[PDB]
RNA sequence: AUCUAUAAUAGUUUUU
RNA sequence: CCUCUGAAUAAACUAUU
RNA sequence: AGUAGUAACAAGAG
């Protein structure tokens, strides 16, 4: 009898068992070498799909750029970029009528964003391409270089702490006739002067890259980082995109989880109620084809300038900046290639700055292809990539156009019997069309691909399928008649986060938690969840039980421990004691739950703020109240909540001089948090340098302390003294 | 001294007098974050590779000072390599474990007081009480729940600054506490942190965790509140309900918004049955709130809501004819209303429906701070009188008048970004977002309400839409006074009769309270209800109503299959069907009653037509007294979380949908089972229960010419076959009986 | 015009002041240049009328110790608010 | 009755 | 021979703090 | 050889 696993289904429905389909247990697949080929493949196909497009050379860059707006329609199905511009803003204007005000009060309130927002909000994130190296480096480190350049070539705005100021440092350091930035090497300092066309084009530059560990994939694909010059002005444009989308019911973002799952129930079945009793209804699942290859900068300014009329013109100015830097943007081609010579037995690497001019002997024949394609796009290292917005950016705005082309569907649009609406998320789409008959389903199918056409949405027909309305599928969320579990997508999740003891110990009696109230984890699997997260967790950190004879380093200690002490059950996993642990305890944290059954020896020695394994405060002489560390899922810090040592691999590079610098920003840091203790709490705002206001908080502080009596005179004179002797050696 | 000499030495080195003068303070920000770069893209590999390496730990120097190099065994303990980046040292687990077995030896007895939430859990779980487990059709709604209570009557910001305040005075910047409540709680949380020896920082963590609410959306069932949040886990299954009461003290608001949704549950339920009074009084004595039973509650809670007076005086207990509104305490002393459900047209283009009270009525408003006379008519403010303590209270008295008028000049007023729906696509009161509107900022329903000169009588000062007292004109129907109070008489319970369909009367006879006064609204509890008897759900949610009633049905099939065919009377008076009668629409009901049991009989008159399905979608609908009528229906509707959901009499519903591959029945999207397949099921594609006096015989046939719609087939004569677009999109063949 | 008459009648102290005061919402000096001369008064006014005071053991103002006026204009609103406060707590005077 | 406060960390979703 | 080192995309959401 | 799969590892650097 041959098993066959699938035959399931001819039981239970496909959806009360789709977590079976998510083979989740194996590692994903990853990208091994260079992803220069699928740049180039990225940026051939863009150019490819507005082929019919103008050609013409920027005068400012010199690239070659390709504007496809306002091109020929399609007289077939492959997908096309020719957007016509007077379609897109009759839609924006219908989608005005349709909701009155929603546009005002969108500017209204990005407005007050965007004038009180600070600089600081660039620091966050994870990698920026730093146009003064030429990679990729910490947001924040990216944003104190930019930072330094500008004030040392005279641009200083950003002083005022505004990311808006930070935004006109941008456009005045655009008109310099040069830049001037230091590099290092084998560790000197050395300066390099860049005229006005490399410096542009240094600041219009995306970096490139392979995406690892995708699941449901079997090709790999590029996925994109952008510079340090156009962050503000892309948060500005979806601060605006966020606030329209708020206001919208088809609109899947910026909503989630339980939220999301309700609303989306809510929005289908008062589509259903509004539906006639006597007219078919179907629903669409449907994907768009290469979404983000066929949008166009340009249609997004259209629809800026249109949704920002009768507003300020600095803030169109400023809105409008993200679109115009995105229509001239410049694509880093990546690592290169690798060569090999099976007789002499050696490899080497060819950077992609010498694809350029480099011989074509040594690819095959797709490589060839594609670099020969590419090659007259090609400028100082980078490629020209006017349409299409590279990856995963303005996806609220593209939201946006979606739910427009959704709202086109109303009957009094449509002007006929049948109608549609449904719900839009980014690029992926839910449609529900209402006609009297067969026929009528397939007119408004039609028509809803054609109109889409028209604003340069292509509809997957491969991927895409119809139905009667009561079941689809919607940013992975399977609907049956109501959203079901899935939880195959979220058991990667369990097992060990590799924080420390105490943090992993508290993610996964959370995650087991959180598991059984939201993706319908039985109590039995939670148990034995329970049982297979201790027993892993316990191989990880060679705590096994004190009472065993598992031979490891750590056994020896734990032992010992296990013998001095009386009350076993209050000790730790992390120590070798047992697991207390059942669904009616997976919310408490562990410390607190067997509090009570520790001996005062060890629940002392355990929570001693003198543990060299976590820092210590500096009030006084030291906080000797609290074991104090940033403290994500561990709520009682005891000696368990070290911290592991870090990467060193940049000792062995130019850029290890940096540390020192961290470090020394750190020692400054410190001394600052002595003076004004909230800064750490909250964070501080001010125009002030630093040095200045610590002298004034003192002078402050010593007049108070002076007046209340806290002191006596011949400390108040001698703070004042030191005080003036730091305003001399500011000078000097 | 410290910290101004370390300022100096600092300032006299380059590097860091560098960094000092050409830093602000916004740039402290981004330098602090300025790192080499943090390279960890798998924190779990990462954790088991390095777990494997002899010293994977950091510490601090002094670690070299406490702790020897070798245990008793000679294993190496810590090393002098120095890490990356700074000044710390490696370390290895066997001097963690080393420290927490041979470490000095501190006292740990303020934790409990820094970690107080916690160890609050842990006694609130300690002295829990279990009760049995029941399994049951679980129907789970996503809504939005309370994970930390923080303190009652504040939110976030305010949270925040009243922590600032306490615990950094100087650093709140321009921030003055003017509400009430945070000057309250900054004086007695200063209070107690007098004199308080723990650092700053750690206190105002500790603040954050006693005060900040914290909401999520999540699926529940049961209690909302924050003590049956943190055991959603246990209490609640996907098929399960576990019976648990915590251990703690239980709030008293929470006990009386309970207490509301079950009085109001129980009721509307009542209303239905055929001796209302003794379904209420059992119910009342059936049914438990958060562990304690409801009579208790009923006896010891002063709660002004119109289903607990109804419950009160069917309990024989004193009550009091007044409700609850924007925060003050209307009494009706005279006149009457019925409810109308009115379509309007906001003022920033916005259409919505209101519950629109029509007649003449006079009411008293008592509020903590204010206190008034109001005599309104339909959408219609006759009269106001506005005693308050200053102008802002008077303000206050004012707007809820003008919104309790229901106004048209009100709702015209509404401007801005005002939403009628949740962020979640669910309906919210139009009352209470109006209030909240006119709340922050009510000038521009000042301005528009109008101005109308006065006859300057008794003294009463005036009031303009500046909120200023004039003496010449005043705001229309609006007048200021300062010796109306009449506060004491508002708590004066009075002995009521309850008629035997729960109509409230006075001794003297006037009637009070009557049913059609309680709020439609489906709401939900903060604390669990707990309801004991032969069906649990007889007091539950829409959805639950529905999915429990076609799953009895379906449960029963076979004596109820017997019932239907052979005593049908009996069968419609079954106890199990009130509940549902309780959602459909009451001037509906019998109509629906009529329509669907003339279906059945026909159903009985044509033999070899008996399909299951349609006798089991259409038995609650024959539960109410029918009404005979000529009216052909192609859905019957429900009140679900007040929206009207349509069951079609043919074919699948968005509610009620039955799959033939399966055999399953699922009602708004839970199972409620499988039918069981029946001999004398008419397998011949042949309906006789769809239309009232008509037999449906197959598919579209062309011969009888073009169809037509349902409500034209009252032009047929008997034996007359025609084409009928019956149905989604569906044209078939019928005739007439 | 009006800027270069500023920037050369008075003291370096006194245009920094005024252009931090300035660059701290925004404001351009270039541009505004005659918010820049009365934010420069402004300040010249209140040194003076600080400046030259100070308070013996007694409590008697005289003139040549502690200054008799602490300075709240010149600083960015941040220092401005922790000196008012921190004055605040220490004497009891109203916000 | 309403309910998008910030910042850190990890996880999930978003293919010609 | 010897020294060092074992590799951080965007948006939104979820959980904890 | 092997892993692996549209490009790499099968140690790199000083
Ligand atoms: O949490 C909900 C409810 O339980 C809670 N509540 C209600 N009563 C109390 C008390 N007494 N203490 C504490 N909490 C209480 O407040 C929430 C109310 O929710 P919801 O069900 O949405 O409100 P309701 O449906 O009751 O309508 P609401 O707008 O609040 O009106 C209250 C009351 O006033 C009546 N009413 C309004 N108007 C315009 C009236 C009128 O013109 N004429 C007459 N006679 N009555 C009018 C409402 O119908 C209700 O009776
Ligand atoms: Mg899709």
């Amino acid at each position: 009898m041959d098993v066959n696993p699938t035959l399931l289904f001819l039981k239970v429905p496909v959806q009360n068992a789709i977590s079976t389909t998510f083979p989740y247990t194996g590692d994903p697949p990853y990208s091994h070498g260079t992803g220069t080929g699928y740049t180039m493949d990225t940026v051939n196909r863009t150019h490819k799909y507005s082929e019919k497009g103008k050609w013409t050379t920027n005068t400012e860059t010199g690239a070659p750029q390709l504007n496809p707006i306002d091109g020929p329609l399609p007289e077939d199905n492959e997908p096309s970029g020719y957007a016509q511009t007077d379609c897109v803003l009759e839609a924006m204007a219908f989608l005005e009528e349709s909701h009155p005000g929603i546009f005002e009060n969108s500017c209204l309130e990005t407005m007050e964003i965007v004038q009180q927002t600070r600089v600081d909000k660039l620091t966050q994130g994870r990698q920026t391409y730093d146009w003064t190296l030429n990679r990729n480096q910490p947001a924040a480190t990216a944003l104190a270089n930019t930072i330094e350049v500008f004030r040392s070539n005279g641009l200083t705005a950003n002083e005022s702490g505004r990311l808006i100021d930070f935004l006109k440092d941008v456009m005045d350091s655009m008109d310099k006739e040069e830049m001037e930035i230091t590099t290092h090497f084998q560790i000197g300092k050395k300066k390099q002067r860049l005229n006005k066309r490399s410096y542009l084009i240094r600041a219009l530059t995306l970096n490139t890259m392979t995406k690892d560990a995708e699941r449901g994939k079997l090709k790999r694909r590029a996925i994109a980082t952008p510079g340090m010059q156009i962050r503000g002005f892309v948060y500005f444009v979806e601060a605006l995109a966020r606030s329209i989308c708020e206001k919208l019911e088809q609109s899947g973002l910026p909503v989630g989880g339980n939220e999301k799952k309700a609303k989306l129930a809510n929005v289908v079945r008062k589509m259903m109620t509004n539906s006639q009793d006597t007219e078919l209804s179907f629903t669409i699942t449907g994907d768009n084809t290469k979404w983000n290859e066929n949008q166009n900068p340009r249609m997004f300014l259209a629809m800026i300038t249109y949704i920002t009329r009768n507003q300020p013109e600095w803030f169109r100015n400023v809105l409008s900046i993200a679109p115009i830097m995105f229509s001239n943007k410049m694509a880093r081609l990546g690592k290169g290639y690798m060569f090999e010579s099976k007789s002499m037995k050696l490899r080497t690497q060819v950077p992609a700055e010498m694809l350029a001019n480099i011989d074509l002997k040594y690819f095959n024949k797709s490589t060839r292809e594609k670099i020969e394609k590419i090659r007259p796009l090609l400028i100082d290292g980078t490629a020209s990539l006017s349409p299409g917005m590279m990856m995963g950016m303005f996806n609220m705005l593209s939201t946006v156009l979606g739910v427009s082309i959704l709202n086109l569907g109303q009957k009094k649009y449509t002007k006929t019997t049948y109608w549609w609406d449904g719900l839009q998320s980014s690029d992926d789409f839910a449609l529900i069309v209402n006609a009297p008959n067969h026929e009528g389903i397939q007119a408004g199918v039609d028509r809803f691909y054609r109109t889409c056409k028209l604003v340069g949405i292509n509809m997957s027909k491969k991927k895409s399928y119809i139905n009667r309305t009561g079941t689809f599928e919607f940013t992975s969320f399977f609907y049956r008649y109501g959203f079901v579990a899935n939880f195959s997508m979220e058991l990667p999740s369990f097992g060990v986060s590799g924080i420390n003891e105490s943090a992993d110990m508290s993610v996964g009696v959370t995650v087991i938690k959180n598991n059984m109230i939201n993706n319908d984890l039985g109590p039995a699997t939670a148990q034995m969840a329970l049982q297979l997260f201790i027993k892993d967790y316990r191989y990880t950190y060679r705590c096994h039980r004190g009472d065993t004879q598992i031979q490891t380093r750590r056994a020896f200690e734990l032992k010992k421990l296990w013998e001095q002490t009386r009350s076993k059950a209050g000790l730790l996993v992390s120590d070798g004691g047992p697991n207390l642990y059942n669904i009616r305890n997976l919310h408490i944290p562990e410390v607190c739950l067997k509090w009570e059954l520790m001996d005062e020896d060890y629940q002392g020695r355990l929570c001693n703020p003198m543990n060299p394994f976590v820092s210590h405060k500096e009030i006084d002489s030291v906080n000797n109240a609290v074991v104090m560390p940033s403290m994500e899922y561990d709520a009682v810090a005891t000696t368990h909540s070290w911290i592991p040592k870090r990467n060193r691999s940049i000792l062995n590079t130019s850029q290890r001089g940096i540390l020192e610098d961290e470090q020394m920003y750190q020692k400054c840091c410190n001394l600052f948090e002595k003076f004004f203790p909230s800064s750490s709490y909250r964070r501080p705002v001010g125009i002030s340098s630093m040095v200045e206001a610590m002298v004034s908080r003192a002078r402050i502080d010593a007049r108070i302390d002076f007046e209340s009596g806290r002191i006596k005179k011949e400390e108040f004179a001698e703070i004042m003294k030191i005080c003036s002797t730091i305003e001399e050696l500011r000078r000097q | 001294m410290e910290r101004i000499k370390e300022l100096r030495d600092l300032m006299s080195q380059s590097r860091t007098r560098e960094i000092l003068t050409k830093t602000t303070v916004d740039h402290m920000a981004i330098i602090k974050k300025y790192t080499s770069g943090r390279q960890e893209k798998n924190p779990a590999l990462r954790m088991k590779w390095m777990m494997a390496m002899k010293y994977p730990i950091t510490a601090d120097k002094r670690i070299m000072e406490m702790i020897p190099e070798r245990n008793e065994q000679g294993q190496t303990l810590w090393s002098k390599t120095n890490d990356a980046g700074s000044d710390r040292v490696m370390v290895s687990p066997l001097a963690v474990t080393w420290w927490n077995r041979n470490g000095p030896t501190t006292s740990t007895v303020h934790y409990p007081k820094v970690y107080k939430t916690y160890f609050e859990k842990v006694e609130r779980l300690k002295h829990g009480t279990f009760g049995p487990v029941h399994f049951r059709n679980q129907v789970k709604i996503r809504r939005r729940v309370d994970i930390n209570p923080g303190h009652a009557d504040l939110s976030a910001k305010e949270a925040q600054d009243v922590i600032m305040e306490v615990v950094f005075p100087n650093e709140v910047g321009a921030r003055i506490l003017t509400s009430e409540s945070q000057l309250t709680i900054t004086k007695e949380k200063k209070k107690e942190l007098q004199d308080c020896k723990i650092a700053p920082l750690m206190v105002a963590y500790m603040l954050e965790r006693e005060l900040v609410r914290k909401t999520r959306f999540l699926p529940v069932a049961g209690g909302t509140s924050s003590v049956y949040i943190e055991v959603l886990h246990l209490t609640q299954g996907t098929c399960w309900e576990q019976m648990y009461t915590p251990g703690g003290e239980v709030r008293n608001d929470d006990v009386d918004q309970s207490l509301i949704i079950a009085a109001r549950n129980i009721v509307r339920r009542a209303t239905v049955s055929a001796d209302p009074l003794a379904s209420l009084l059992e119910m009342c004595h059936s049914t438990q709130i958060g562990g304690v039973r409801m009579v208790d509650i009923l006896r010891q809670n002063p709660t002004e809501e119109q289903a607990v007076d109804i419950c009160k005086a069917a309990m024989g207990l004193r009550i009091s004819s007044s409700f609850s509104f924007g925060g003050f305490t209307f009494k009706r002393t005279s006149g009457s209303s019925v409810k109308r459900e009115e379509e309007v047209l906001t003022g920033n283009l916005q259409t919505l429906k209101i519950r629109v009270h029509e007649g003449y009525e006079e009411f008293t408003m008592v509020g903590r701070r204010a206190t008034a006379i109001l005599r309104k008519a339909t959408r219609r403010l006759i009269q106001l009188i506005v005693s308050g303590k200053d102008e802002q209270s008077i303000a206050e008295a004012i707007i809820v008048a003008m919104v309790f008028s229901q106004e048209d000049c009100m709702i015209k007023a509404v401007r801005g970004d005002l939403n009628f729906v949740n962020r979640a696509n669910q309906r919210l009161n139009p009352m209470h977002q109006l209030l909240r509107h006119f709340q922050k900022d009510a000038k521009v329903l000042f301005q528009n309400w109008g101005i109308e000169p006065i006859d300057n009588v008794m003294g009463m000062i005036g009031i303009l839409p500046d909120m200023t007292p004039s003496t010449e004109m005043s705001l229309r129907g609006v007048r200021v006074s300062k010796m109306g109070v009449d506060e004491y008489s508002s708590t004066e319970r009075v002995v009521v009769s309850i008629d035997r369909f729960l109509r409230v009367r006075d001794q003297r006879g006037n009637v009070l309270l009557s049913p059609e006064e309680v709020s439609e609204t489906q709401g939900t509890e903060k604390l669990t209800i707990t309801y004991s008897s032969s069906m649990m759900w007889e007091i539950n949610g829409p959805e639950s109503v529905l999915v429990n009633t076609y799953q009895w049905i379906i449960r029963n099939w076979e004596n109820v299959k017997i019932q239907w065919s052979q005593d049908p009377t009996m069968l419609y008076n079954k106890m199990e069907f009130e509940p549902f009668q309780s959602l459909v629409p009451k001037a509906a009901r019998g109509q629906y009653s009529g329509f669907v049991r003339v279906l059945f009989q026909q159903m009985r008159d044509v033999l070899g037509t008996f399909d299951t399905v349609q006798i089991i979608k259409l038995l609650p609908f024959a539960a109410a007294p029918p009404e005979q009528s000529r009216m052909q229906f192609s859905s019957l509707t429900v009140n679900v979380r007040g929206s009207g959901m349509r069951i079609v009499v043919r074919g699948n519903s968005p509610v009620f949908n039955y799959n033939k591959a399966t055999k399953r029945l699922t009602v708004l999207g839970k199972d409620a089972g499988a039918l069981m397949e029946d001999p004398d099921e008419g397998t011949a594609g042949v309906e006789s229960a769809v239309l009232r006096g008509f037999l449906i015989l197959g598919k579209e046939n062309k011969r009888y010419g073009p169809a037509l719609s349902i409500n034209e087939l009252s032009n047929l004569a008997k034996g007359e076959k025609a084409n009928v677009l019956i149905g989604q999109g569906d044209v078939v063949l019928v005739m007439k009986r | 015009g009006m800027e270069d008459f500023v920037r050369q009648c008075f003291n370096p102290m006194i245009v920094e002041l005024a252009e931090k005061a300035m660059k701290e919402y925004g404001e351009d000096p270039k541009i505004e240049t005659n918010k820049f001369a009365s934010i420069c008064t402004h300040l010249e006014v209140c040194f003076m009328y600080s400046d030259f005071h100070f308070i013996d053991e007694r409590g008697e103002s005289t003139i040549i110790l502690k200054h008799r006026f602490e300075i709240i204009e010149g600083r960015d609103r941040t220092m401005a608010w922790t000196v008012v406060n921190s004055i605040c707590n220490t004497t009891g005077v109203e916000k």
